[PDB]
């Protein structure tokens, strides 16, 4: 069986680690609900 | 059972120890999470019980005990933070600027962060700290980097 457990508030931080890259993937969405890339 | 709204594990006794399968959030009464966490089943709350109230496996996202309650919506301009709520780890923020998958139905956010399986559900928030959506349903890319659509349900 499966359970939940309190892990934080929801609050925008100021000073939060900046980090990633913003990519531009063309993507697909299948019928089960996954996303591939197309090229 | 717990129904103060924020950010929480999904857990499972069912493998080895106690494992995290993923995260979700609870608004308004609502936990809100992804498809592919649950599959659907039940959750408990301590003594309490949750049960599903909406679900798509296209859109890979589940509500418990009402209706999808999250829509505000990434501007398209600005950096977002990922609630990043790792296994064993602790609750961290994370900021980046999304990225976009583009899809013959029109155009969605992206973020390019790499974190285990049972960080998946994991909120993504706007300035205000407003939900725009969850992490955890992506690709992985050319040099085995992940990246998430910023996935977000529709309020009725
Ligand atoms: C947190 O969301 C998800 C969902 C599915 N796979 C993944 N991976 C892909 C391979 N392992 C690292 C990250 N993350």
């Amino acid at each position: 069986d499966m359970y939940i457990e309190r892990a934080g508030d929801i609050t925008w931080e100021k000073d939060a680690e900046v980090t990633g890259n913003s990519p531009r993937l063309d993507v697909a969405l299948d019928e089960s609900g996954d996303f591939s890339l197309v090229e | 059972g717990e129904t103060t709204d924020g950010v929480y594990r999904v857990m499972t006794r069912r493998l080895l120890g106690s494992t995290q399968v993923g995260v979700g959030v609870m608004q308004e009464g609502v936990f809100h999470t992804m498809w592919h966490v649950t599959k659907g089943a039940a959750l408990r709350s301590g003594e309490g019980r949750l049960d599903p109230y909406w679900g798509d496996v296209k859109q890979d996202l589940v509500s418990y005990c009402g209706p999808w309650k999250l829509d505000a919506a990434w501007d398209g301009l600005s950096e977002v933070q990922l609630l990043a709520v790792p296994p064993g780890e602790r609750a961290k923020n994370i900021q980046t600027l999304p990225g976009i998958f583009k899809t013959k139905d029109g155009d969605i956010g992206a973020v390019a962060l790499d974190y285990p399986a049972g960080t998946s559900g994991s909120p993504i928030l706007d300035k205000c700290g407003r939900v725009i959506g969850l992490y955890g349903n992506g690709v992985v890319i050319k040099n085995g980097s992940y990246v998430s659509a910023i996935t977000q349900g529709k309020r009725e």
